[PDB]
């Protein structure tokens, strides 16, 4: 019987192959419609019963004439039983149209059983591009921040102007204009918090609750709209040019630090009155102006950013990277008295040395510690007035080398132990006079300057606002060329004591239409930071989930050190100086490819033609590049090179246009298991189920998403026998390792804080040699089934909202998990009920794994900016042309379908089913 | 000279480079030595005096003009390649302007050879350690900055490598390998297709498309000419010799 | 040039033309229009 399936299969091929060139077949076949429908129900070689409905389909109108409101039905079924099936579409538009003529009838049933259905066929509208601003510093006491609506223009373009502004933190919001959730930008992430337009109200996952403002309107150039929040706990509440928009956020995970946003859309201009103070309402705050602590100037930025503007082009760019209260011990190891002797020889000599220092501002010793001129205790001998009148030095420069022996450092005996007249107290200290330390000991002085400022840190709190509270790990080198190299001066002494002292990563890449495999190719790298840049060409099938580096299909050149990379690296070339372009030049037909810096000959010389190579960019996670290719403007110290003489043109002198591309997205979007993954093993089968394993021992962790949303009774189940987090999955989510649980609440106030009730919920859920097994029923709210067993179920939320079902496992290597009152494997395709289970084509395993390529976007943002107020501004929309997968609803322009381009040719076949929908002319 | 790795001291080395202007050859053999720490000098003002080394290699060019201890010789462009200006460079225009004239009077040897070219062959071994020094001449950057003269002084240099593809005598040539280039000057050739209008024959995909059409004319330099700016048909005169070495890059 | 306008140049065309085709059928066009696609295919 296993030879059984494809011999039916074989037959339907078969009776098949009788079909499609007779008339007469199918006019046999008419009564056996009704039968063929019967057949297509089943659920594992249905493609044969496809092939036979659809010839006969082409080759009998009069079956058109016949086939029942409601077969027809089943078959728009099967495709919601087989997901995307382009065949069945071309089935479709089969039934549409006969041999001219047309039924109007069933057509208009296809319709109403598609479009309204909305959610079996793709479907697609546009949106305008939306471009979020921040605040350069992100916030980890509570903080208060202002924000004008200078400008709104609400309606221009089709779509209503974007303008939401709320919280937000670096890890599970990272918004990328070209698409990505259902259909927009800001508020969409469960880690950010969000405002805007009528009613006030706020979007998280970008659902819209409707929290009524105390009165009311949208957002026009008026409002001073203005945020606070409360460090811990998450107790945002917006406001509307100072009236509070009533009890708002609570409870939220702080994993990374927190800031401000202001997305926005269309002809839009925004004020900050930051450096200028507007309405600040009492919650512990403190004003974000004032937040400019570190290095850093308070500034706008636009997030993230994959495209900065720059001179020449847009440069491809970030991350860059992103945590302070924590006293990290300076008196933890006790000092040996034989060195703590000179350890106040050392202290005295660099308290006499501080007597050599301050005095040339005319200070001078005796006696009050006064605050005026010429009086300190300190410009003396240490000794002389106990350990406070002298806590410059050995009262605590003696606790500071007891930090020597507790910051990490094993110190050991070595060698012997080491004119202005000025005012009060004159001693010239030697040998200060000499001092040669080792040059990693100057870093080891800043852990030690660094873990002593971390204690005063700690009462910081109990204070104006202190730019100090925050340690030297993010501070200016001036303050840090003060507090740290005074450290040295105590540390000058001990040469003169002679003591020894013994001690997401980003990708890009050029399109697919593009992979010549003929001609002659120079392409261009310019160059911006002088990082792990690395750049070459590729085949396009490597993925770019994979970090680029060891493959068979990206030979590349390192934006440092300077040997080449395939199959790990190569080495022949060196670095470069930052700024100097790297460009390349690649034979056709021949093999060759030459790397070259600036035109600097010196690369992966005899390989094969394959697929057809292209440019990739690969920054590493702090880096940041820039590319140009074709133009004959760009020609600077490179291509003007061996690009002029050998032929070898670029890109863009083929086109007009520009050369499209993709940056890899670190947002982990699920896909569905391909067949040989490095391995996770899935066998669908019969009671229903399906089996899994690791197999290969092999590396950490499983988020097993299933693609389906639940609709708004049905039990739901998955046995485990191999610690693992068990809890419906949410839909929008991301983040990677660990994640017990690393995911919210909003209470829905009348600003008294009585509350309209308050809700949020899910936003998945978390769990802890019996086997494991889980049989959730739904419809409505969550009702958790921990063990087989009752216990309780926290979560609960029913806006008839759809989300997933699915569990984060950690592998046991062997046999991982398990899998499979009324069953629910029916209720979620459009026959419900239904009752009996029904695994089938579309009960999918789309496992979220990582990095994925998404469009660069040729045109998108104009903003422009300014300082001494902050009123930053921004010109013309122009729209996200897009579609979406209607389920896990995600906007993407639908030239991305270009190149994953199985889904082109399921669009593809929506349009020429709408074609066919069209019956000549119905209207 | 390896070792090389007070204001009056520098002065001494200015009486040394005097020392120079003088410039009997075996003195001076020992005095790349002193050349040598020359090098430990330019660590600015010393590339003053790489000028002045410039007229230094103008005067080893002069022997260029018309054996073993020629070798030692070469042993100092070796020293030159420690020191690898442009004013300088049509002095070596002049140079390779001497080794054209020479080149082509080993042609002339090779006449000979018809029905002899052995004594030839010994000045195809002291050439190519002339060709050493080519290397350090190799810069290239302000050649395209060129793209007229220096290409043309290639030209020079280039026409003299059409004899190199001219037989039995490069075998002895190879036997100097055995008791022991020309690409990067076909980035002047390619100076005939001139700037901005060079950039329309990737629309044609200016000159250099009529140049592809010249690679046929090697397939049969007068021929050239024939067809037909002469001076571009003499531009193709350099190509055609090329294509005819391109034949030769068969042997490659 | 190969841009490709879309479609390897040419597929890029067809649809387009045929909306001019047609809709140059059902009385929309020229005047005008038309006599610019004239001029821009004869010349004259």
């Amino acid at each position: 019987a296993e030879s059984w399936k494809e011999i039916v299969n074989l037959l339907y091929e078969l009776l098949a192959s009788l079909i499609r060139g007779n008339r007469a077949n199918c006019a046999l076949f008419s009564t056996n419609l009704d039968w063929v429908v019967s057949k297509l129900d089943r659920l594992e070689a249905s493609s044969g019963i496809l092939e036979v409905l659809y010839c006969v389909l082409i080759e009998s109108p009069e079956v058109l004439n016949i086939i029942q409101e409601n077969h027809i039905k089943s078959i728009i079924s099967l495709l919601d039983k087989h997901g995307r099936n382009h065949k069945v579409l071309d089935v479709l538009c089969s039934l549409c149209v006969c041999n001219g003529v047309a039924v109007r009838s069933n057509q208009d049933l296809i319709t109403e059983n598609l479009l309204p259905g909305r959610e079996l066929l793709l479907q697609t509208n546009l949106i305008n591009y939306v471009t979020s601003i921040r605040p350069n510093i992100f916030v980890g006491g509570k903080w208060y921040f202002e924000v004008m609506v200078d400008e709104v223009v609400p309606f221009l373009t089709a779509q209503a102007t974007h303008l939401r502004v709320g919280w937000a933190l670096t890890e599970g919001y990272s918004p990328y204009p070209g698409g990505g959730e259902g259909w927009g930008g800001n508020g969409v992430g469960d880690d950010l918090y969000s405002y805007g337009f009528d009613g006030l109200h706020l979007w998280t996952g970008h659902v819209a609750r409707p929290v009524t403002s105390p009165g009311q309107h949208l957002l026009a150039p008026e409002d001073v709209v203005s945020c606070c929040l409360d460090l811990s706990v998450p107790s945002i509440s917006f406001r509307i040019n100072g009236c509070p928009v009533q009890g708002v956020f609570e409870a939220f995970n702080l994993d990374g630090l927190f800031f401000p946003v202001v997305s926005f859309s269309a002809g839009v201009k925004v004020r900050f009155l930051l450096g200028e103070f507007k309405f600040l309402p009492p919650p512990g705050y403190a004003p974000c102006h004032e937040a400019v602590l570190p290095r850093e100037r308070l500034r706008l930025e636009p997030i993230k950013e994959y495209r900065r503007e720059g001179p020449r082009g847009p440069h491809l760019v970030g991350p860059s990277r992103c945590f302070v209260p924590c006293p990290v011990d300076t008196v933890q190891i006790v000092l040996p008295p034989h060195l703590e002797r000179i350890r106040e020889k050392l202290a005295e000599n660099i308290h006499e040395l501080w007597a050599l220092t301050r005095i040339e501002q005319g200070w001078t010793y005796g006696p009050v510690r006064d605050d005026n001129k010429r009086l300190h205790p300190c410009l003396v001998n240490f000794h002389s007035l106990p350990e406070p009148e002298r806590n410059y030095n050995l009262q605590m420069s003696g606790e500071t080398l007891k930090t020597l022996l507790a910051l990490g450092c094993h110190v050991g005996m070595a060698d012997e132990k080491a004119y202005m007249m000025s005012n009060g107290y004159k001693p010239a200290p030697l040998d200060l006079s000499h001092v040669r330390l080792t040059p990693a000991q100057t870093t080891l002085v800043d852990r030690l300057a660094e873990n002593g400022h971390n204690v005063w840190a700690r009462d910081r709190v109990a204070q104006r606002r202190n730019p100090r509270l925050v340690p030297y790990r993010l501070l200016d080198e001036a303050t840090k060329r003060s507090n740290r190299d005074s450290l040295c001066q105590a540390v000058r002494t001990l040469l003169g004591y002679g003591y020894n002292i013994e001690p997401r990563v980003r990708i890009f890449r050029a399109e697919k239409s593009y992979t010549v495999q003929s001609g002659r190719w120079y392409f261009e790298f310019e160059a911006v930071t002088t990082g792990e840049m690395r750049v070459g060409w590729a085949r396009p099938e490597l993925r770019p989930d994979v970090e680029l580096g060891a493959d068979e299909l990206a030979y590349v050149f390192n934006g440092h050190r300077g040997q080449r990379w395939h199959l790990g690296s190569e080495p022949f070339g060196r670095p470069w100086q930052s700024g100097d372009v790297v460009g390349c030049m690649i034979d056709l037909t021949e093999n060759t490819i030459i790397f070259t810096l600036n035109g600097e000959v010196l690369a992966f010389r005899e390989i094969e033609i394959g697929d057809g190579f292209l440019p990739v960019c690969s920054l590493g996670p702090g880096q940041v590049g820039h590319l140009n290719l074709g133009q004959d403007v760009s020609s600077l110290r490179f291509f003007a090179i061996c690009g002029l003489q050998e032929g070898f043109e670029p890109f863009a002198i083929n086109m007009q246009r520009p050369v499209t591309t993709w940056f890899s997205k670190s947002l982990p979007q699920f896909e569905p298991v391909p067949p040989e993954h490095p391995h996770y093993e899935v066998a669908r089968m019969d009671l229903a189920h399906r089996t899994w394993g690791s197999q290969n021992s092999l590396v950490e962790m499983l988020f097993l998403r299933l693609s389906l949303p639940v609709q708004f009774t049905y039990y739901y189940s998955v046995r485990v026998f191999a610690c693992v987090w068990v809890g419906w999955v949410t839909p929008d989510y991301h983040q990677h390792d660990m994640n017990f649980d690393l995911s919210v609440t909003v209470t829905m106030g009348d600003e008294q804080g009585n509350v309209h009730s308050s809700l949020k919920c899910s936003n998945y859920m978390v769990w802890g040699s019996h086997t494991d097994l889980v049989i959730g029923c739904l419809v409505g709210l969550m009702t958790f089934t921990a063990n087989g067993k009752e216990s309780n179920t926290f979560f609960q939320v029913e806006p008839n909202t759809k989300l997933f079902p699915a569990v984060f496992v950690l592998p046991t290597h062997q046999n991982v998990i398990q899998f499979e009152a009324a069953m629910f494997l029916s209720e979620r395709k459009n026959p419900a009920p239904q009752c009996p289970p029904r695994l089938e084509v579309q009960m999918l395993m789309p496992v979220s794994w990582s990095r994925m390529p998404n469009h660069f976007l040729q045109v998108e943002t104009r903003r422009a900016g300014e300082r001494l107020g902050w009123a930053v501004q921004c010109q013309d929309p122009l729209t996200m042309m897009a579609l979406h997968i209607p389920e896990e609803n995600r906007c993407m322009d639908i030239l991305e379908l270009s190149e994953r381009l199985d889904l082109q040719r399921f669009h593809s076949h929506t349009l020429r089913l709408y074609r066919a929908v069209c019956a000549l002319g119905n209207n | 000279y390896n070792a090389c790795s007070t204001l009056p001291m520098l002065c001494s080395y200015l009486p040394r480079w005097w020392e120079r202007g003088p410039e009997p050859a075996l003195p001076a053999g020992a005095p790349p030595p002193c050349t040598a720490v020359t090098s430990d000098h330019l660590n600015g003002n010393i590339l003053r005096i790489i000028v002045n080394n410039l007229g230094i290699d103008e005067a080893t060019w002069m022997k260029r003009l018309a054996v073993s201890r020629a070798r030692p010789e070469l042993l100092h462009s070796h020293f030159i390649p420690t020191i690898g200006k442009r004013a300088g460079k049509v002095v070596a225009e002049e140079e390779q302007l001497r080794l054209e004239a020479k080149a082509e009077a080993e042609e002339g040897e090779l006449l000979v050879r018809d029905e002899c070219r052995d004594l030839y062959a010994l000045y195809p071994l002291l050439i190519r350690y002339v060709d050493n020094n080519r290397a350090h001449w190799l810069p290239n950057a302000n050649a395209e900055e060129l793209f007229m003269v220096g290409e043309i002084f290639i030209y020079w240099s280039k026409s003299h490598n059409f004899k190199r593809e001219e037989n039995f005598v490069v075998q002895n040539e190879i036997n100097n390998m055995s008791f022991l280039m020309a690409k990067a000057g076909d980035a002047q050739s390619g100076g005939s297709d001139q700037t901005k209008k060079k950039r329309r024959g990737d629309r044609y995909s200016t000159l250099k498309k009529m140049l592809p059409i010249g690679l046929n004319m090697c397939a049969p330099k007068t021929r050239y000419a024939l067809k037909d700016v002469r001076e571009f048909l003499q531009n193709n005169l350099h190509l055609q010799g090329k294509v005819e070495g391109s034949p030769s890059l068969r042997w490659q | 040039a190969r841009d490709p306008v879309g479609g390897s140049v040419e597929f890029q065309f067809v649809p387009v033309l045929k909306l001019v085709s047609t809709l140059l059928v059902m009385g929309i066009f020229g005047d005008e229009d038309v006599k610019q696609i004239l001029k821009m295919i004869e010349p004259e």
